């Protein structure tokens, strides 16, 4: 996350982190329930064997409220392809259930129609993660969150050097130096409605970070709610 | 305008059944007697920041 602010205690309890064999975070996730994590399909390529850490805010020292969970089943959307980055979505079934507490809570899944009519039409959404804080830099050790404006559908297609499919949406700033960055992928994009946060997007991709004239590209969660429901039952 | 007017006064989901507002809630919440508010069932309801 470039810009934005670090997540204070209990502000982003639904954030999940994918850690490889070397205990380092390479992607983000969203807690959906005690047994499921939502993330980007393209993240499944970035590592051979990975685990999921919840409740952490500072990668450096073991704070005391974090917990690591092993993945039981990886549910990758079969229509995903690095060629287009369309259908960038996956669901993770954890071996042991997440115990909720301070800094550890699921985000709500909205219903398609309402979400599109009420959440997606909001001015902003919140993205968060441990990604780079600058286009050139290391992964942040602190969890950050950033308010990103919803971006006009037509407007964003013009700005993109790639086809924006209907399974994707744009958020961010044209000029302002605030945007998601490398490492934030798979992370949560949530929309606030009356002090309740619903999962609306997944950090998918971006042509660089915070560049003028470019935007953040997220996977539209409303386009896969059904797929998500089937994935949480199987 | 029903749901188009302040989410039809619903805490969460708002639908229109037979030309009338119908409020619903996400898992872990129960619709309150007023059929508008969402009541969390546990200590950690989805979508709520943990501020204890
Ligand atoms: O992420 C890519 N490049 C990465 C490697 C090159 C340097 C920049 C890096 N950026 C990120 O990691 C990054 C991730 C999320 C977000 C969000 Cl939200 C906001 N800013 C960012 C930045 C990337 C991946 C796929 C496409 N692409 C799209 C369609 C078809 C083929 C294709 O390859 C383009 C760019």
């Amino acid at each position: 996350i470039v810009g934005g602010q670090e997540c204070k205690d209990g502000e982003c309890p639904w954030q999940a982190l994918l850690i490889n064999e070397e205990n380092e975070g390479f992607c983000g996730g969203t807690i959906l329930s005690e047994f499921y994590i939502l993330t980007a399909a393209h993240c499944l390529y970035q590592a051979k064997r990975f685990k999921v850490r919840v409740g952490d805010r500072n990668t450096e020292q073991e704070e005391g409220g974090e917990a690591v969970h092993e993945v039981e089943v990886v549910i990758k959307h079969n229509r995903f392809t690095k060629e287009t980055y369309d259908f960038d979505i996956a669901v993770l079934r954890l071996k042991t259930p997440i115990t909720f507490r301070m800094n550890v809570a699921p985000a709500c899944l909205p219903e398609r129609d309402w979400a599109e009519s009420t959440l997606m039409t909001q001015k902003t959404g919140i993205v968060s993660g441990f990604g780079r804080t600058h286009e050139k830099g290391r992964q942040s050790t602190r969890l950050k969150m950033l308010e990103v404006p919803y971006v006009d559908r037509n407007s964003c297609k013009l700005s993109s050097s790639f086809i924006i499919t209907q399974n994707m949406f744009c958020a961010g700033y044209d000029t302002k130096q605030e945007d998601a960055c490398q490492g934030d992928s798979g992370g949560p994009h949530v929309t606030r409605f009356k002090d309740t946060y619903f999962v609306t997007g997944i950090v998918s991709w971006g042509e660089g970070c915070a560049r003028k004239g470019k935007y953040g590209i997220y996977t539209k969660v409303t386009a896969f709610l059904k797929w998500i429901d089937r994935s949480m039952k199987t | 305008k029903l749901c188009s007017l302040d989410n039809g006064d619903c805490d969460q989901f708002c639908h229109e059944e037979q030309n009338s507002v119908v409020c619903s809630c996400a898992r872990g919440y129960t619709l309150a007697d007023n059929g508008k508010a969402c009541i969390p069932t546990g200590p950690y309801p989805c979508g709520k920041q943990t501020l204890e």
